[PDB]
């Protein structure tokens, strides 16, 4: 496809999560690089609110 | 999970890529997550180019979790498992719907499940690859960075697309 001549090198990454989970608000923000050519993501998260009310783990599908 | 545009599609799979066929424009990913004996995340995102970065964009809501169950009482694990994504067709809808478990460890040696359902539609009005069914092996590193005092989290995934002669 044309949009896949777009992933032929590294690419930065920005991801930006506002949640809340029973109440719970936190927001995530996160920094870093893929590279398809080798399904390769390498990423960094922070809780900019304080601490993140759920395990990180839990949100590894949703950021990553 | 978030940014499966940037999954290794084997040269002879490419056209079953329909994350990167939506770039730039990008595509909407909704997933629910249900928590076994637990609560259920809804997540919508926006993933598109700005410029020449790739952003992904989530509004995350929780609900119905346990105030001492394994999410609100932190007994996870800080590591994560290999999983496998199982991708289908949504013509309905010009995207794609996916399906797959999440194993979570618990801290007593037991295991959190995390049931996930996908549906991803595009943003732009380009064509689309849609696929025939496969899947996204998956395999994820959880670490820190020991100079980080904020609560953060490092990730190194990789992904390859599969199921395919
Ligand atoms: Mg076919």
């Amino acid at each position: 496809s044309k949009g896949e001549e777009l992933f032929t090198g590294v690419v930065p990454i920005l991801v930006e999560l506002d949640g809340d989970v029973n109440g719970h608000k936190f927001s995530v923000s996160g920094e870093g690089e893929g590279d398809a050519t080798y399904g390769k993501l390498t990423l960094k998260f922070i809780c900019t609110t304080g601490k993140l009310p759920v395990p990180w783990p839990t949100l590894v599908t949703t950021l990553g | 999970s978030g940014v499966q545009c940037f999954s290794r599609y084997p040269d002879h799979m490419k056209q079953h890529d329909f994350f990167k066929s939506a770039m730039p424009e990008g595509y909407v990913q909704e997933r629910t997550i249900s928590f076994k004996d637990d609560g259920n995340y809804k997540t919508r995102a926006e993933v598109k180019f700005e410029g020449d970065t790739l952003v992904n964009r989530i509004e995350l809501k929780g609900i119905d979790f346990k105030e001492d169950g394994n999410i609100l009482g932190h007994k996870l694990e800080y590591n994560y498992n290999s999983h496998n994504v199982y991708i289908t067709a949504d013509k309905q809808k010009n995207g794609i719907k996916a399906n797959f478990k999440i194993r979570h460890n618990i801290e007593d040696g037991s295991v959190q499940l995390a049931d996930h359902y996908q549906q991803n539609t595009p943003i732009g009005d380009g064509p689309v690859l849609l696929p025939d069914n496969h899947y996204l092996s998956t395999q994820s590193a959880l670490s820190k960075d020991p100079n980080e005092k904020r609560d953060h989290m490092v990730l190194l995934e990789f992904v390859t697309a599969a199921g395919i002669t």
